[PDB]
């Protein structure tokens, strides 16, 4: 909930 | 790109008084497992950011209860419930549902009684024309609200050419703004007029504070 | 939670840095961790970011291909190779778990070399004298008065002025104290090791 971690914009 | 936009940059508050500082997204914020990234940012004067909320409403832990966010997908709200000095400074909204992206920023500043600025002239040193270059400097100091003009007349004819603004942060003991200003000239310039005007507009008086000099 | 960046500092552009973050109080090899920089014109931005275990990572448009984060879990500590360096990269370097930010660490990107300042005396109920403090690179310099004179003290912001610094600082005192009393501004330039002090005279 604090960082996205697993979001899309990640390579 | 995500665009986060902070609709009012600057923010005046009493001590006690409630406050709420918005932030309006370009795109949706809403994640695909249901979650909407966005988080409140508190910065106060000359530390690093601070964490206030998580999620657009999830309260971090230690930060008092004064606090509180809520939003839509695209409409997101930071809530203080009764403001505090600690509280003073400026306010990063900011998502990571995608590229993460900040807000610019809200200042938080405090609101005091209106204060007249107090304005001094003052010619360059003959040490420093000795040199290629003359600075003429302005000050209006200790005055509030923020907002202020200052306009450099050369002979009647305004200057608009080499002039540098400085605004102090709000001040530690009575909480006003102070204001130099700085005319780059050169030394065969400088000697090429007569009459040096430095003219202050503020909103605690109608016609403006002029102060000037020959040589 | 405790977090402490370090490697930041002055460099020409084109040149390399590294910079590292200490970290203490936590598990460090379930945290995800960011390189968050602050610019005065530029505003906050995310600049790389990986994950606890490695295995993904990001890096802003501005620094894919000069930048690299990396982490060491069995030393607690966090990386990112700044290779290329720009003057767009100059601002302020945290190391951050979101809930938790480090102190800061300030990368400084420029073609200006260290230069101590020159200090000019602005003189004219109440008395306002000054000291314009002209050409000096990096930041930053620290005034005072008679350092023992404080209140009425008003030290403005540096402004850029052809790849130099320049500030004023003044001073409010009583018209009895001066000339009466000496009123000196004490100009320190840490960068440069020096220590300027300029006696206000009146004109």
């Amino acid at each position: 909930q604090l960082i996205n971690t697993n979001g899309s914009w990640h390579v | 790109d995500i665009v986060l936009t902070q609709t009012t940059p600057t923010l005046s508050a009493t001590i006690g008084q409630s406050v709420s500082i918005s932030c309006r997204s370009s795109q949706s914020l809403l994640e695909s497992d249901g979650n909407t990234y966005l988080n409140w940012l508190l910065q106060r004067p000359g530390q690093s950011p601070q964490l206030l909320i998580y999620s657009v409403s999830n309260l971090e832990s230690g930060v008092p209860n004064r606090f509180s966010g809520s939003g839509s997908e695209t409409d997101f709200t930071l809530k203080i419930s009764g403001v505090e000095a600690e509280d003073l400074g400026v306010y990063y909204c900011m998502q990571t549902t995608h590229a993460p992206t900040f807000g610019a920023g809200t200042k938080l500043e405090l609101k005091r009684a209106d204060a007249a600025p107090t304005v001094s002239i003052f010619p360059p040193s003959t040490e420093q024309l000795a040199t290629g270059g003359a600075s003429v400097v302005c000050l209006m100091n200790n005055f509030y609200p923020r907002d202020i003009s200052v306009k450099w007349k050369i002979d009647g004819t305004e200057r608009r050419d080499g002039v540098l603004d400085s605004v102090t942060d709000q001040d530690s003991k009575d909480s006003t703004y102070s204001m130099s200003s700085t005319l780059s000239l050169t030394k065969a310039d400088y000697e090429s007029h007569n009459l040096y005007t430095c003219e202050v507009v503020h909103k605690t008086s109608s016609s403006p504070v002029v102060k000037s000099f020959n040589r | 939670v405790k977090l402490q960046e370090s490697g930041g500092g002055l460099v020409q552009p084109g040149r390399s840095l590294k910079l590292s973050c200490a970290a203490s109080g936590f598990t460090f090899s379930d945290s995800y961790l960011a390189w968050v920089r602050q610019a005065p014109t530029k505003g906050l931005e995310w600049v790389a970011s990986i994950t606890n275990s490695g295995g993904r990572f990001y890096y802003r448009d501005s620094v894919k291909g000069r930048f690299t984060i990396s982490r060491d879990n069995a030393k607690s500590t966090l990386y990112l190779q700044m290779d290329s360096l720009r003057s767009e990269d100059t601002a302020t370097y945290y190391c951050t778990r979101m809930d938790y930010w480090g102190q800061g660490t300030t990368v400084t990107v420029s073609s200006a070399e260290t230069t101590a300042p020159s200090v000019y005396p602005l003189a004219p109920s109440m008395v306002t004298l000054g000291c314009l403090v002209k050409g000096y690179f990096p930041e930053p310099v620290t005034v005072t008065w008679n350092s023992a004179l404080s209140s009425g003290v008003h030290t403005f912001p540096a402004v850029l002025q052809s790849g130099l610094y320049t500030l004023t600082s003044s001073v409010t005192v009583p018209s009895s104290t001066w000339p009466s009393q000496t009123v000196t501004c004490n100009v320190a330039h840490p960068a440069s090791s020096t220590k300027v002090d300029k006696k206000i005279v009146p004109r």
